[PDB]
């Protein structure tokens, strides 16, 4: 599927994203090579979208889905789920596989 | 709430990257507002209120690509360039689409048509069009800087009208950038014909030297400022709307066309006598002849344009 999920801390194993629930987010997105290229934590902002919306990449919604809440994980995004080989212009390359690591903060 | 505080920490123009897709699917599109070879620009309402859509023809991607790399990669927010948002890649074959502040009064070329201007105004808009032009020419270092930008495309269809009575630069796509991380630049004969300098048209332009492509973009400028100029009402008198050049090539010009009057003929746009009956016009007639010397080197600067035009003001 393209999304592997790496737990870092527990969420409370009970409460998973269902549809049109917002979650709310902090992210911190990188390249393979370690490189950052986006954070909510630097911007001090958790980041919002509705399940079932498509208001994010397929990978980031897939492994979110799968988290409960307070869960941090590590999700890894190969290009067939994010951005493809078009990529970003001028943040994502093409056939770039992603790592974010996401901390589900709330579900509203 | 509004798009101003979202966007009120990090690096580019407009949105957080992942916000940029999260934005741009909350859009509704409500009408087509300009329509060309490059695509469509639409006005789209998101949480009810005014964006602007550019969605690109296919014949276009690449402009796509620049202008969004540009835009993400760059600090380029001011009050003279035009504001960018979000880009979004959609499956609807994909549609590419840039976002970005909406702009009810439409392009300059537009507004000049039907409406002739107070001195006022006049000043404004051509101040304005330099601001604009220099913030993209200059080069600052640091932390808060960006690299200096030579748009390549300058034109009165590429400069939106602001309801301030200001102007802002917009169709980045074909620009070019050089910082201090300087391999060779990443780009001959691009931009609009009508609007083309004469090195250009003559390909004698070092391809390699930025400033040269400065030089490019302050031509056109000078050209800008004739169309404007036409139409500021001095003594009861005005000029219609005319293109650059409208008396000597016809509609959609070739090279050889442009080259004829531009090159071999040396010809330059004609200055209205009844300009010189008036100190504003007087001053910009010798304004926009500074732009247009056919050696590039004897152009003023865009950072000079907008200092003289702050004082005739
Ligand atoms: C080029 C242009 C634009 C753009 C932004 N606002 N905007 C507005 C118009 C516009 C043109 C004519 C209109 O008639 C009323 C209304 C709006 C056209 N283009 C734009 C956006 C991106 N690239």
């Amino acid at each position: 599927m393209g999304v592997e999920i790496e737990t870092i801390s527990p969420g409370d194993g009970r409460t998973f994203p269902k549809k049109g629930q917002t979650c709310v987010v902090h992210y911190t997105g990188m390249l393979q090579n370690g490189k950052k290229f986006d954070s909510s934590r630097d911007r001090n902002k958790p980041f919002k979208f509705r399940i079932g919306k498509q208001e994010v990449i397929k990978g980031f919604e897939e492994g979110a889905a799968q988290m409960s809440l307070g869960q941090r994980a590590k999700l890894t995004c190969t290009p067939d789920v994010a951005y493809g080989a078009t990529g970003h212009p001028g943040v994502i390359p093409p056939n770039a596989t992603l790592i974010f690591d996401v901390e589900l903060l709330n579900l509203e | 709430s509004t798009l101003a505080d979202l966007l009120d920490s990090g690096s580019g123009s407009g949105l957080p990257f992942l916000v940029q897709r999260t934005v741009a699917r909350q859009i509704t599109l409500l009408e087509c507002v300009g329509k060309g070879r490059y695509g469509e620009v639409w006005r789209g309402s998101w949480q009810g209120e005014n964006v602007a859509v550019k969605i690109f023809s296919s014949r276009d991607e690449k402009s796509w690509f620049r202008e969004t790399e540009l835009y993400n990669t760059v600090m380029l927010r001011h009050e003279n360039i035009l504001g960018f948002i979000a880009s979004d890649m959609t499956s609807r074959s994909t549609q590419l689409w840039l976002i970005t502040h909406y702009h009810e009064m439409g392009s300059l070329y537009d507004y000049l048509q039907l409406t002739t201007l107070d001195t006022v105004s006049c000043l404004r808009i051509v101040l304005s069009i330099a601001s604009g032009l220099a913030h993209l020419h200059i080069e600052i270092f640091g932390t808060q800087g960006k690299p200096a930008i030579a748009h390549r495309d300058l034109k009165s269809k590429n400069i939106l009208v602001k309801k301030n009575g200001q102007c802002c630069i917009a169709d980045l796509g074909l620009a070019v950038m050089h910082s201090q991380s300087t391999n060779q630049l990443d780009v001959p004969r691009v931009g609009t014909k009508r609007y083309m300098a004469p090195e250009v048209l003559d390909e004698t332009i070092q391809v390699d030297c930025f400033d040269s492509y400065k030089r490019v973009d302050i031509w056109a400028f000078g050209l800008v400022l004739w169309e404007v100029a036409r139409r500021m009402v001095s003594n009861g008198i005005v000029e219609d709307y005319k293109p650059p050049f409208y008396d000597v090539v016809p509609n959609d010009p070739s090279f050889e066309d442009m080259r004829k009057v531009v090159c071999v003929d040396q010809q330059r746009p004609n200055i209205p006598n009844r300009w010189f009956s008036d100190p504003t016009l007087t001053s910009l007639a010798k304004l926009m002849k500074e732009c247009w010397y056919q050696n590039p080197s004897a152009r003023l600067t865009a950072l000079r344009i907008k200092k003289t035009l702050t004082k005739i003001d």
